[PDB]
């Protein structure tokens, strides 16, 4: 939950540009937001929140536009505060082979099972088909919107902040690529990749990609 | 009554199985259960007269698997095979003479034919079998014998290949348990919950 | 009636097999089922006279597997083998004399011959068998016993080589279940749903 | 849903040309569209568009021309808004062996199966043959058409902005001029490949290739 | 279905020759057409065209001259629009061992089986022998004819546009082979080969050659 | 079916000699024909010509002189246009052990079997011995005779134009003059080998060698 002001101070202290004349605050903020998106992609455990999302009528559903991928759909939120029933994942192909018109089935007050495919990121199907905009908490890979101002707050963990520092070092030191043919930029990139690799807490990036559920 | 009571056990042993698939497995396992246990019974009455192969009425989520007995105007009828009429009572099919009924043969799947045709009320006391597409299973199958039907359905579901559910060991284990429980319950038609004894008929 | 009710079971076990091959295998398994269970039955009436080797008439999507009983103009006839006629009744083929019919002979596949030939109505009550290409199976196969025919068909599909659907253990298991269910239902001809007892003939 | 303006701003910041003088805005736009196409090819999960498409009567059908490869055909759309039946893949060769005149039979109001071969991307067969132009949902790897202007929007996810920037840098720095550098171009190509490699969310690219269902 | 103009614009922006005064439009078009043929050979899935052709009388047949190799013969097109019967491949040697005069057999209105050998590309046999020029759909790897004009259209997919750009970079940079002893040309060739290798969509060139059916 | 003129233009474009003054057009024609021979040798599928050949009466026969190696002998052509019987390969040693005077057997109007040994390319034996010069189709790896003129046509496929160009560059740049370079010659030989190697369509050259039936 750190603000962008700290990260800009760090990156303006590594590069001997404190008043931000070679690297203005706007472009450093741009590198901060790009690094946040990239680090969320690399390690999904960095930035997860559960979002209340209503579902349009029909089996076919679309997750919120600024979300990379939904990992879990734990609880189906009942009307107003009631937590309601929970949801478990299932496979679409079996739902398709038998009862082929399962999309035409009568809509349900509460969805029971959802189908998700890593190939198709934005689309997940709900069984039974949703009715009248029932809301469900979604655990999805949300992407950080942007960093427009220095005081703007980054909702990410407070060590990925140092990871963002290293990534901004990469994206700034590739500008003066003439020196050492970008060796320093490659060094910062290697440092950043190692920083996320040795993250023992979150999703292990060193191990098999997408192995963690 | 709904299959949502069966579903939790399937979820526990078959993780995240699709609801239509688990429900089809429940229906098939309960069908086999009623084939072996023969516990489900319902009573039906209709009017039959003047030479029609009348079909038995059954509940929508059921099918007449086996007739315990049939009564015709208060008479206990004797069920016999069609060849028994063929050899003992000739001109069965040809004759149209009406008379008091004595024997029943089932030429079709669900139609009962009485060796003399006559106009009278017919009461069929027969066992039932869930249909292959039944939304609600009876109280007998759900409330007290959910575990056996669940074991059979888990056998069917774990046998499904190329899926995270697939495990041959659990499939065989649940198949054996389902067979053993069905086998124990086979005698429940005669014994019942009343402990009615089973005694062989004696012919002298 | 259509095979699309059989299809969900197959696509549950064999996910993406093409429908025409699945239909063909379902029909083949249904042929085997009707050969063992002998349950499908139908009757036809037609006229035979003047030394005519008439052929039986059956529903278009079916073939006459076997004649349960043959009646000529109200007489229950005794089927005999042709060699039995050659022994007991000489000059069967040579003679042309007309007389009251006594025995039935099936020289061809579907043509029935009477040792006395005369002009009279023929009523045949014979078991039926689905043909290799039948769009719709009858009710007793599909509505009531779709699981067993599905078992057989799944066997033939899972036997298919060099494809994603191939699985030897699954095919063996499904074939064994099909065989056991056919074995259990083999006696339904004598029994039916009415519980008619099976009694051996006594010869004195 | 990010516009091309932001990515062009990046590429103008990385290359030490913010005025877009040497690298014209049209040229950077062209590199942006090339990068979008390349990312769609490398990781099909980047841009998969659910397109409802009418089907020419007959067994043979043609994929929409602006589609790399169809991945699934989930729903057979019934007339007007009704989702209709689902469609499951089958084998074309067995459809050939049994019922050899399967092209010549009566068409169906709703198709029931589809056969797709990777070797032939532009053709997919439907079973039964479609009738009266029945439409079906097609989930295919859409190709981003073009980036005509700076304010044009890119329909891919905002997370691939880093990969797009790396691709634009690789292609622009490969120019045969004094102001372009070669080792920088090679390092940028490697950076693009690595950035696509560590995309733990979408379709894997390093470990498993082309095996995604 | 991109025109040649877009590819020539690419190559004229890569090499700092916008006027095409070193690399004339004609020779750049030549490199484009050579690259198209080469890329179709490398990955037959890049450009697969289904062509209807009449079949000369006799078992011996010749595929259209501008085709590298046919993969499949899906439909035996009946007279006029009727799609007709389909065709499946068989073994010619078994057709020869028994009924050795299978070429002299009575010609058939519709061929039933075809035999194709990868060794003999231009010749494929049909069983039964064809009669009176019956037309059969042929799925054969068509070779791009030529690029005579800038406005001429290349009907191959639209990331092979970037692959053709890389190949044209190879062929143009092989002229000035002095610089680094052709290291830049070798780098462009490696880039082209990697671009085709990571084509996750089409036929995998990385895996065994001709393994895909 | 491409003429030699196009390939000569390519070679005059790679070598910085458009006027053909140093590398004379005759020399480039010779390099083109040598490249055709070498390509046919490396990959026999490049040029396999089905020629009808009369057979000298007797068991011993010789394939047409302008053929590197016969691959298949599909049809024994009957008199005039009739395709006639097919021929299948056998083992010569068993043909010699049983009926050792098989050469002395009466000639047959149509041969029934043929034996070919790779070690002796110019001789193939026929069983029974041929009679009265019966003609038979031979499928053999034909060698391109020569390229005498610029306008001469090449029967080889247009896909191998890149391989022919690379071979012409390899042989021309190996010349011992100031105007030729050696490192580029080695690189061109490697490029030719790689271009033939990745020919996924025709006969494989990298993985399987000489094992094609």
């Amino acid at each position: 939950a750190f603000p962008a002001s700290v990260v800009l101070s760090r990156a303006a202290t590594l590069l001997q540009d404190e008043d931000h004349e070679r690297w203005t605050v706007d472009e450093l903020l741009e590198w901060l937001t790009d690094g946040t998106r990239e680090i969320v992609v690399r390690k999904p455990s960095a930035y997860m929140k559960t979002t209340t999302a209503a579902l349009v009528a029909g089996s076919k559903q679309a997750l919120p536009e600024d979300a990379i991928q939904l990992i879990d759909v734990p609880r189906n939120l009942k009307t107003d505060g009631s937590p309601g029933r929970a949801v478990t994942a299932t496979d679409r192909r079996l739902l398709d082979t038998e009862n082929p018109d399962w999309h035409s089935m009568k809509p349900a007050g509460q969805i029971r099972h959802y189908t998700y495919d890593s190939n198709v990121p934005t689309v997940f199907y709900t069984y039974p088909p949703a009715a009248a905009g029932v809301q469900v908490e979604l655990v999805c890979a949300w992407r950080h919107p942007a960093l427009t101002t220095q005081n703007d707050v980054v909702q990410m963990g407070a060590e990925f902040v140092s990871a963002l520092v290293s990534w901004c070092l990469y994206r700034a030191s590739s500008k003066d690529s003439e020196f050492a043919n970008g060796a320093v930029a490659a060094a910062h990139y290697s440092a950043f990749s190692d920083a996320l690799g040795a993250q023992a807490t979150g999703t292990p990036t060193t191990q098999a990609a997408a192995a963690a559920a | 009554k709904p299959l949502d009571v069966f579903m939790p056990i399937i979820h526990r042993f078959a993780p995240g199985c699709p609801e239509p698939t688990a429900f089809a497995a429940i229906r098939e396992a309960a069908i086999k259960f009623c084939e072996r246990t023969r516990l489900w019974r319902c009573d039906d009455e209709f009017n039959v007269g003047a030479d029609e192969c009348a079909e038995v009425a059954v509940p929508y989520g059921a099918a007449l698997y086996e007739m315990e007995l049939v009564q015709f105007n208060g008479r206990n009828m004797r069920p016999v095979s069609t060849q028994w009429l063929d050899e003992q009572v000739p001109d069965w099919r040809t004759t149209t003479q009406s008379g008091q009924a004595q024997y029943v043969t089932q030429q079709s799947e669900d139609t009962l034919t009485f060796v003399p045709a006559e106009a009278g009320s017919v009461r069929v006391y027969g066992l039932l079998k869930p249909t292959l597409d039944a939304d609600s299973l009876p109280d007998l199958l759900a409330d007290t014998y959910r575990k056996t039907i669940a074991d059979g359905a888990l056998s069917e579901l774990l046998i499904i290949p190329g899926k995270a559910w697939m495990s041959a060991d659990l499939a065989v284990f649940f198949g054996t348990r389902f067979d053993r429980e069905l086998d124990r319950l086979s005698t429940k038609t005669i014994k019942g919950q009343q402990r009615a004894p089973v005694r062989t008929r004696a012919q002298f």
